[PDB]
């Protein structure tokens, strides 16, 4: 509720934006139009570019490395959206930064951002 | 953990699709709903007022759109899409040259496919009134069709559709690839003070073509025989219930079960201005006999309803204000489950006739 | 508030969807974004085209002929959207439909929504 | 009633800018607003992320903008449009070759003037960082600078600019000298583990540079003698409410006023990464001494300010959640009146230093 309060990862709903994945999420659950925790929806494109956040998973115990990718080529879904910023650096530090539409690599150049998955792709230590 | 593209299910009974006109916008967007499971399964984005239309066979979707290239000025270009269902990639984009699309708020039966689903049609009002040509298989557009003062578009065969006219007979015209179409008229079925809705019901697949009017006074006509049948009108509200301010209203206000042979109509106590206004209740009936089979009361506020053709139908309940679709049981009227976050301001609901 | 209810009327608020010039508005009140009651906001274009009816003036008791030109070439405003059908009628009447985008005659060829605005243009009984 | 189309008044201090980036939708919009009276007085269309700036003179205004053939896909088109501030008419539109523009939530000083106002300048970021420049009076792209791993643009002359880099150092370009610039850095200013926002504020005519980093921690750099001057940083909260918790917090953090020489920054009590979201308060600070002058309690959730640059300032405060625009006077603070309905997540609020 108090959007200023320090934000409490949750492993039971992945269409909430205190999912624990959605730690440095900007934008909308691609779950929501579609597509799953880790694909994009059917008519998007893929991008291939990432900005990477660790998130806590309370489940476990550890933390991983989520790798934001886009899913683009179509209007944003307008559904679930969230916004998410832990360990979110200025743009100066691209790699973390999430003001940044990271649709690189999509297909047939597609740079629309529609929402964004939270694949997993590595622990963080 | 690997990342891909999802394909959606593929189209069966219970998928619907729900047009977001955004109350005007520029941009707009279609959302395809697994009525069953209640999730949303993908999108489709269009331009300026599109008019959606969905292969009953469910080989595809399309739709005519227009959009301008500086968002909502400089040049416009009026084309068709043609979806995959599954993928939801494109197929094919035909250009409709000459910006002919009549821009309106949204009536499905104003751009309509051929039984076949080889043809598209779709309504031009200006500077006059005509019906374009698009053919799907070769795709390419084709030509315009000089017609009289007459709207709408209920095609019955792969060269044959009709219209209704602002006289009150509907016009029956014959295309016939290339030429002038004969254009032949029935009896007048409606006076001039029944004032016929804008979204009517049809089937193609039963040739049936539900009407109502302000009232509730619902005209029922058979297309069938490649010919208009006039049946006998049926009225959705009593006399008592009209004499205590009950009359329909909404966006789609009704709907039909084509296995069923039954009518859905969206209802309320009103003004009678205030035809355009949401709903809370929906009265069932017998096509066959005008007879009431159920009322129920929707608990939220409806614009538009639909349902699914299959034996146990879902009936479907759009709620503009709320922008949520509300899933029903047909038969007890009973509230399933609910879609949420549906757009601006959506109100055009579309299912297939797989059946 | 119970938007079934028979229309009422006021002679005091002109962004208001209950201001009496507008019983058969369908759209967003052109007051509300940059224009005026009778005239079009700076950028867009005025149709020559329009949707009539007659409305009732609770001021004078009289009522007047309105005709809703639409103002094109821009997207839609979002600002004090209204939809009123006082004698509003179906398409085959067209000239007393309100779902029509009335733009036609506007320059470069406008075709898209902004706002309508409520001239009058004659009395009524 | 004879209807025309109106002309906006004429350019003032009290005007003020507001855009829509609309989460991200492919579409977006620009009120124009009259802070003096609370009233829209026109518009202007965007597309995908556009960057909007307006000429300090009142003379123009104009936005780097993209569009794409079928709304979100198809081909892309990168273009600058200048618009007359009266008629709000497009008087150029400019294509940028090769669709080079940054797509980024909007950040005001990624596209900017030169401050003659014949030169638009905007960031690349990808493949590699370059700035583009566009010839206003000409109308023309001219092109591409290749630079340093550095971002934003500062320009101080109509051939030189200054950027941030990655190493903590300001950048110089001096450019037209045709060929390749003249690029200079600085001395590092702050170190790797102080993090500057992403929205600092600058006053092109004095030339002051105020940039405050993620603990409201401010670093004030002068670059009018065309050369970076630093000067020491300012804490603007004070070790109690740093130790209580006080973040800054927002999207356009901080103000600068260039006559009164003060800043306001947004702040709030919050967990430390939370620094995006509304904050409640407002404190303004004198800018030769860093003592508080003010903290004001905002009665809203504001994302952003920007002020007028007149002598008796009003201090805008936009909420993107409610959509509506606060005006209060810059110096009591008080809520003076409110514009609503501005979109669907308006974020940024642009003022021309008239004076």
């Amino acid at each position: 509720t108090d959007p200023r309060a320090k934000w409490v990862p949750q492993d039971n709903d992945i269409q909430a934006c205190d999912y624990w994945r959605h730690c440095s999420i900007d934008g909308n659950i691609c779950d929501c139009s579609g597509g799953s925790l880790t694909n994009c929806p059917p008519g998007t494109k893929l991008a291939t570019a990432s900005w990477v956040a660790s998130c806590y998973n309370p489940t476990d115990g550890q933390s991983y490395l989520i790798a934001y990718r886009d899913c683009c080529g179509y209007n944003v879904s307008g559904r679930c959206p969230c916004l998410n910023t832990e360990g979110e650096l200025p743009v100066y530090r691209p790699e973390f930064a999430n003001d940044i539409i990271w649709c690189f690599g999509a297909e047939d150049d597609a740079m629309t951002y529609h929402c964004t998955i939270s694949p997993i792709v590595g622990k963080a230590s | 953990d690997e990342p891909r593209i999802l394909e959606a299910p593929a189209p069966d009974a219970r998928r619907v699709y729900v047009n977001d006109p955004a109350h005007f916008a520029a941009v707009t967007q279609q959302f395809v709903i697994d009525g069953e499971a209640g999730r949303v399964i993908g999108m489709i984005d269009g331009g300026f007022l599109p008019n959606p239309v969905v292969a009953d066979d469910g080989s595809f979707i399309a739709h005519a759109s227009t959009v301008f290239s500086r968002i909502a000025r400089g040049e416009r270009t009026d084309y068709v899409e043609v979806f995959d269902p599954v993928t939801l990639l494109p197929t094919a984009d035909i250009e409709l040259p000459d910006a002919p699309r009549f821009l309106v708020g949204t009536y499905p039966w104003m751009t309509s496919l051929t039984p076949d689903g080889k043809t598209l049609l779709f309504y031009q009002f200006s500077p006059a009134p005509a019906v374009g040509v698009v053919d799907l298989e070769g795709k390419a557009f084709k030509r315009m069709l000089d017609v009289p003062d007459c709207y709408h578009i209920f095609p019955t065969a792969p060269d044959t559709f009709f219209m209704h006219c602002r006289d009150g007979s509907l016009a029956k015209v014959a295309f016939g690839t290339e030429g002038t179409p004969e254009i032949t008229h029935t009896e007048v079925f409606h006076p001039e003070d029944e004032f016929l809705i804008n979204h009517p019901a049809y089937s193609q697949k039963a040739g049936r073509l539900v009407w109502p009017t302000y009232t509730g006074k619902i005209h029922q006509i058979d297309l069938s025989s490649g010919d208009a049948k006039f049946l006998p009108a049926v009225e959705a509200l009593t006399e008592a219930e009209r004499a205590d301010g009950w009359r329909p209203g909404g966006w789609q206000q009704v709907a039909y079960h084509r296995a069923l042979d039954r009518i859905y109509l969206l209802v309320d106590q009103r003004d009678e201005w205030r035809h355009k206004t949401a709903s809370r209740f929906v009265v069932v009936l017998d096509a066959k006999t005008g007879e009431r089979l159920a009322k129920f009361e929707m608990g939220h506020e409806i614009d538009s309803i639909n349902v699914s053709q299959d034996e146990k139908p879902l009936l479907y309940a759009l709620s503009t204000g709320d922008k949520t679709l509300y899933i029903h049981d047909a038969e007890s009227g009973e509230e399933l489950r609910s879609v949420n976050q549906l757009g601006h301001g959506p109100q055009v609901i579309t299912t297939a006739d797989m059946g």
